[PDB]
């Protein structure tokens, strides 16, 4: 009787994903993850302790964020002992923040949090940020309270005025002030103050936070942006780099001012212009071109085919596991459905079918 | 054998052990039970269904031989089947449930064994009417056969109190066992004691199971209840007394235990300190109330060498009182010859036995069947360890490499002094010093156990922290105990056979053994139970630490193996450590220089 | 209530925590035309009542003024007060039966 429970669970899951929309979603991102390292995360209540798992999950989050969206800079400020401590400036290299987080590994989480100080200096760090960049902050929190020097509502008003959004991933339960932050910052939405139920749910939440977010019509910033593809050289001689001032065998060359750099996707240090590859911009095209869900045909009706169109395996036989791409009119197995919907980003049935 | 069972070429060492002649049921996936008919053993899976329902049934009708995490080795015994039918169970139901949950066909010998181990339950009973052991059986059919027996010499007749133990052994021998289920509600000949279960006491589930197994009919079934260290046996006895509401006497084998159980009893039951009169050489007062209690250890009833007249008056008073309930806490010592006068002296109806270990060197532990009765309940030790009712220990057995400095004299020493000569190794002193350093570095209270007072005091003096043994007076030992508990000057202490058992010292999560008995497993088991009742047995990431410094190149390895094998079979393993940690990182080592080693060698040569 | 009842007929007596209904016409000489309540037609559980009959050490607790200065009952009271304070996110209220009972027990937890 487990298949009926699985079916009704899949129905209640798919009721949320019935509506799939091609919203304009931010690509030039600006993501900040502040960390609290206080007495609360010293609890071993989840194995091994909250501090260790948020360290590991932040490592994964950095990797996933830079993989999916390499067109953003990442800054991390830790919270400790009534002080918020900047440990990671916004940068194109994830490895810097990886090393900073590795430093955060060995140190000891202790103290009390101050979202006022944390968000204030996060605002100040987010101040010299260009218009197209979408300023947004992830906040992790384990306390049920917050010691603060002054008002939080002035900070809330300033953050709303400066067009920065937040998303809170609280640990224990809901905190009303964090709900207020999420609602007021997020145009009244309640889809940003999220509480886990276990570590797997925390993993899923982090994966959810990886994704780009849609933007609002009223928050209109539709413009152009100057861009430059550089050229890579492979020279015999080591050559001084502009950024780190040291001898480099290879390195890309600046398209505009003909200097050289060491890493991409990065902006020029000399002509001060952003340099990318077409792979980097095409990386988010699945977000730009979403994929429709695939429908299982019912077991009662007559079937177009009895084996999987894509992976080429036999469909198993009570119910019918034939997920149909209505855009290509072909049914598929669950494994192929998962792979095409998540790993792949094209429908080979729609590739074979001519338009 | 449900087969021809032609002997296989690989069954040669399987001396009737190749158990593949059985026709395994296709329901072997669901059913958790095998039967081993060669030795009566039972093989039980810990990963197949019906085991949760069958666990209590297998405890009731069978004894476990070994219970690791994967496969429980049980064994049906006639003792366990008598315990089953005493709880209230029968052969046919046992056979039916066994075939219901058994992967294998039920063996003929096991069927016959359970058929034989069915008692005349209810036929043979005894009651006390005004301190008189009246053998009240339901029929004269019992009277005919019992008078047919030559030992004896509805209807009730007298058997003398010392003759009661002998005739109970005899009727167990002729398999006509007596049940002692007091109708304390129906009997009002004894003075009822107005003691109530306070709402401040609420009972653990396994303790409720222990009560209801011996309170199935509402009467108090008499026997043994074996519970681990710190399980709440005092709470179980308090609950039994409060639901019996009669005159009750409980004896434990320490005056410290007398003090602690008296305060426990006046704490968690509504009996009054007036009703409780404590008997010892401190004071021999009596309560004058119709109902109440008098507590003493077993010594003030056993002894007749140096007795006071007030002691004589008190033992006369307790002889006069016809009690309704008796509990012999730490029941492992009462079947000793100077201690088994309990039936001969005390007139008490219900006989319950609460202890941690149900093992000893000889077979006096089975005498409790005809002294107090069978085991009414036991709690599974690893189940309570995972439940947090008892602790989880990372025991680390330290194989100290033997120094030739002491071995050269140890080999030529005479036998009575070889022991004290190989206890005192300078390498062992070095290892103990760094271990104390390392666990005070970890911040653990450490208790050191030595079997010899001189070794205990030498280790204590080399530490610079005091010692407690059996010859130390009570006032000095409690002063040292409170100094250890509260004073930070006394970080560790040096305990002995007054610390091995019958005390409440659970703070020491770290324990280092430098010496022990020759082969007494119960002393080592009680030493393990000293830290098994530790307070932080419930917090996450906890593992208690047990250490045994044993000299190599001796028989002490086999001695420690013998002393530890019960705990290993329980589930408390003894891991191998020979090359220790931090052996030279410690700067100062006790008797490190060879001149210091020869110094201590000739110092102990002064005695050996 | 006699001037009220004999001056006005269209009088509605209702509340949220009146139980049993008949006890108020029992204590006051009046009668009503219909006596019924309303059940909570709830989709899912939203209120979780507990009856703490025993402390952390399985020790019962009561508010009786004789046993009022019991240190063990104090220990239990402060115990779950601390625990609920630690797990309570936003706002929690405490309701003792009497002010003197408070003043005693708060002064000695202050101790
Ligand atoms: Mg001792
Ligand atoms: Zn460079
Ligand atoms: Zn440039
Ligand atoms: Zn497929
Ligand atoms: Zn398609």
């Amino acid at each position: 009787a487990s298949l009926v429970a699985s079916i009704v669970e899949a129905r209640k899951k798919r009721t949320a994903k019935k509506n799939i929309t091609p919203y304009q979603r931010g690509i030039i991102r600006s993501l900040i993850l502040t960390l609290d390292c206080s007495e609360a995360m010293l609890e071993k209540d989840l194995r091994p302790n909250r501090h260790a798992m948020i360290i590991q999950y932040a490592i994964d989050f950095v990797h996933e964020f830079f993989d999916q969206n390499p067109i953003s800079q990442m800054g991390i400020i830790i919270m400790r002992n009534g002080l918020a401590q900047l440990v990671s400036q916004v940068s194109g290299n994830p490895q810097d923040h990886i090393d900073a987080l590795k430093s955060i590994r060995k140190q000891e989480p202790k103290g009390n949090p101050s979202l006022q100080n944390a968000l204030e200096m996060a605002r100040g760090l987010l101040l010299p940020v260009p218009a197209h960049c979408t300023r947004e902050v992830l906040i992790v929190f384990g306390s049920l309270s917050t010691t603060d020097p002054g008002d939080i509502h002035q900070t809330i008003d300033s953050l709303v005025s400066e067009k920065i959004r937040v998303k809170v991933l609280g640990l224990s339960a809901q905190v009303a002030i964090c709900k207020e932050l999420c609602k007021a910052t997020n145009y009244g939405d309640e889809s940003f103050y999220k509480i886990l139920l276990d570590e797997t749910h925390l993993k899923e939440l982090f994966n959810e936070a990886v994704t780009p977010l849609p933007v609002n019509k009223i928050n209109k910033g539709f413009t152009l942006v100057k861009m430059g593809f550089p050229t890579r050289i492979f020279e015999d001689t080591p050559t001084f780099c502009s950024c780190h001032s040291k001898l480099v065998y290879g390195g890309y060359f600046c398209p505009n001012c003909h200097s050289k750099v060491c890493s991409l996707p990065t902006v020029c240090p000399c002509c001060d212009l952003m340099l990318i590859l077409s792979t980097h911009l095409a990386r988010s095209y699945h977000h730009l071109m979403p994929l429709k869900t695939f429908a299982e045909v019912p077991t009662t009706e007559k079937f177009r085919s009895e084996d999987c169109f894509s992976c080429q395996s036999r469909f198993p036989i009570l119910t019918s596991s034939r997920y149909r791409c209505e855009d290509c009119k072909q049914e598929f197995c669950v494994d192929c459905d998962v792979f095409i919907h998540e790993i792949l980003h094209n429908c080979p049935g729609c590739e074979s079918k001519p338009v | 054998i449900p087969a021809d069972f032609v002997p296989d070429s690989v069954s040669g060492m399987f001396r009737s052990h190749d158990f593949s002649y059985l026709r395994l049921r296709p329901d072997h996936a669901s059913r958790p039970l095998w039967i081993s008919p060669s030795d009566g053993r039972i093989i039980l899976e810990s990963f197949s269904p019906l085991a949760e329902q069958a666990q209590d049934f297998l405890v009731t009708i069978a004894e476990p031989i070994s219970r690791p995490s994967h496969i429980h080795e049980y064994k049906i015994t006639a003792y366990s089947l008598y315990a089953a039918v005493s709880v209230g169970l029968e052969t046919d139901d046992i056979i039916s449930v066994l075939d219901r949950l058994s992967k294998v066909p039920v063996a003929e010998s096991i069927i016959n064994f359970i058929k034989g181990a069915t008692i005349s339950y209810g036929k043979v009973k005894l009651v006390i009417k005004h301190n008189r052991y009246f053998v009240e059986t339901t029929q004269a059919d019992i009277l005919q056969m019992l008078l047919n027996d030559s030992v004896i010499g509805v209807h009730s007749f007298e058997i003398a109190n010392e003759s009661v133990e002998v005739v109970k052994k005899r009727c167990q021998e002729i398999d006509y066992p007596v049940l002692e289920e007091y109708d304390f509600r129906n009997d009002h000949r004894n003075p009822d004691l107005d003691i109530d279960l306070k709402p401040s006491t609420q009972i653990r589930p396994y303790q409720e199971k222990s009560l209801s197994k011996m309170f199935g009919n509402g009467r108090a079934r008499s026997g043994i209840i074996v519970l681990p260290c710190g399980a709440g046996k005092t709470l179980v006895g308090i609950t039994a007394a409060c639901t019996i509401k009669k005159s009750v006497i409980v004896l434990c084998t320490s005056s410290v235990s007398v003090m602690q159980w008296r305060q426990q009893f006046l704490q968690w039951c509504t009996l009054q300190p007036e009703n409780c009169a404590v008997f010892t050489s401190d004071n021999k007062e009596m309560f004058q109330t119709e109902s109440g209690l008098v507590v003493s250890t077993y010594s003030m009833v056993a002894n007749t060498r140096n007795r006071s007249h007030d002691s004589q008056k008190v033992m006369d008073f307790l002889t006069g009182r016809e009690w309704g309930f008796i509990i012999l806490d730490e029941v492992h010592v009462v079947p000793a010859a100077m201690f088994r006068r309990v039936v001969s002296t005390i007139a008490a109806h219900a006989k319950l036995g609460l202890t941690a270990t149900l093992v000893r060197e000889d077979d006096k532990i089975g005498d409790l069947n005809f002294l107090i009765g069978p085991k009414l309940y036991e709690a599974n030790w690893m189940e309570l360890s995972q439940k947090g009712h008892i602790a989880n220990v990372q025991c680390a057995e330290v194989w100290c490499p033997m120094t030739a400095e002491f071995y050269q004299e140890y080999l030529r020493e005479t036998a009575r002094k070889r022991m004290l000569l190989y206890i005192m190794n300078p390498t062992k002193f070095q290892a103990c010093q760094f271990l104390i350093q390392y666990h005070e570095r970890r911040g653990d209270k450490i208790i050191v156990f030595s079997d010899n007072v001189y070794a205990l005091q030498e280790y204590a003096l080399k530490m610079g922290k005091p010692f407690i043994y059996g010859s130390t007076p009570q006032q000095e030992r409690m002063n040292i105990l409170q100094n250890f508990q509260y004073n930070d000057q006394i970080n560790t202490i040096f305990l002995s056979k007054v610390g091995d058992t019958s005390i409440d010292l659970p703070e020491a999560t770290c324990l280092i053994q430098i010496s022990s008995h020759y082969g007494s497993r119960r002393q080592e088991a009680q030493r393990l139970g000293r830290i098994l009742r530790a307070k932080r047995r419930n917090d996450e990431g906890f593992n208690a630490f047990f250490y045994s410094l044993v000299s190599k190149d001796t028989q002490e390895m086999y001695y420690s193996t013998k002393r530890q094998a019960f705990l290993v079979d329980q589930g408390y393993a003894f891991k191998v450590i020979t090359h220790l940690h931090g052996m030279e990182n410690i700067p100062n080592l006790a008797y490190a220089s060879p001149r210091e080693r020869r110094e201590l060698l000739q110092e102990v040569l002064l005695k050996n | 209530i006699k001037p009220v009842f004999e001056r006005f007929s269209s009088v509605i007596i209702t509340s949220g925590t009146i139980s049993p209904l008949d006890m108020y016409p029992r204590m006051l000489n009046f009668k009503t035309v219909l006596q019924k309540s309303y059940a909570m037609t709830l989709a899912k559980k939203s209120f979780l009542p507990m009856i703490i009959t025993k402390g952390s050490d399985q020790v019962a607790i009561s508010s009786r003024f004789e046993i009022r200065n019991d240190p063990s009952i104090v220990r239990n009271y402060g115990s779950m007060l601390v625990e609920f304070a630690k797990i309570t996110p936003d706002g929690m209220v405490v309701f003792f039966p009497s002010y003197l009972y408070m003043e005693s027990i708060v002064s000695m937890w202050q101790t």
